């Protein structure tokens, strides 16, 4: 599964999710500490926002 | 609650939009293109004449040949209809 | 008023005081502090927990080849997360006149 620009919720706005009509995957919390430990905030701002 | 899916495409009124700014326009282009979008029916078909969107625009510097031309790049949108 | 009192409460907090079901359904209701706190609240999938766009679901295979340097990406999952890369350089090459 792959996607590249589909569709998002009406609540918050989020892309559908597990494969649901062409769906993504979710990021962890985890995920983000790891990226801190890497401290790539340029990245993180692309995350939260492109 | 229930799932709350909230995900459709905007009768392609959203694809025609994206598309038109999706193709190089100024700001000025841009503006026009999507007042002329905005004039658009479920037919495909313009409400309001091209009097009347020069009308709208409320600028002595807009003429209708630019308003034409305008009309007609926007004729030729992404999707069929866009007559 | 009691009656009302004690609405606006369920309305605010319904698992502190009273019990609200919904039709057929005895589980109680999700309240204007319930999609704040809990597992499935606002600050829940604040925590990145977003979805995700460019991503997804793809399985691991030994790489005997493939350097560290390197990773091995199948071509059907290709062509999609790229794809704007894709338009942009076919409009550069004057490949696609339109989009």
């Amino acid at each position: 599964h792959a996607r590249s620009t589909g569709s998002y919720s009406l609540v918050t706005q989020q892309p559908l999710g597990g494969k649901a009509q062409f769906g993504g995957q979710r990021f962890g919390e985890m995920e983000v500490w790891a990226l801190e430990a890497y401290g790539a905030a340029y990245t993180l701002q692309e995350m939260l926002t492109v | 609650l229930p799932v709350y899916q909230g995900e459709t495409t905007q009768t392609l009124q959203d694809y025609l939009m994206w598309q038109v700014e999706l193709t190089p326009f100024t700001d000025t282009d841009r503006a026009i293109a999507t007042s002329i979008v905005d004039a658009v029916d479920d037919t495909g078909y313009l409400t309001i004449q091209i009097e009347d969107i020069v009308d709208s625009i409320g600028d002595d510097e807009i003429g209708l040949e630019e308003v034409e031309a305008v009309l007609k790049r926007i004729q030729r949108f992404d999707p069929v209809g866009v007559a | 008023k009691r009656m009302l009192q004690e609405a606006v409460d369920a309305l605010l907090d319904n698992g502190r005081r009273g019990r609200a079901i919904t039709g057929s359904n005895k589980r109680p209701l999700k309240s204007l502090a319930d999609m704040i706190k809990g597992k499935q609240g606002r600050f829940r999938q604040n925590l990145l927990g977003k979805r995700v766009d460019y991503s997804g679901r793809s399985v691991i295979t030994v790489g005997p080849y493939l350097r560290l340097h390197q990773c091995g990406l199948p071509k059907k999952m290709a062509l999609e997360l790229f794809k704007p890369f894709i338009y942009g350089k076919l409009e550069l090459r004057g490949l696609a006149t339109t989009i």
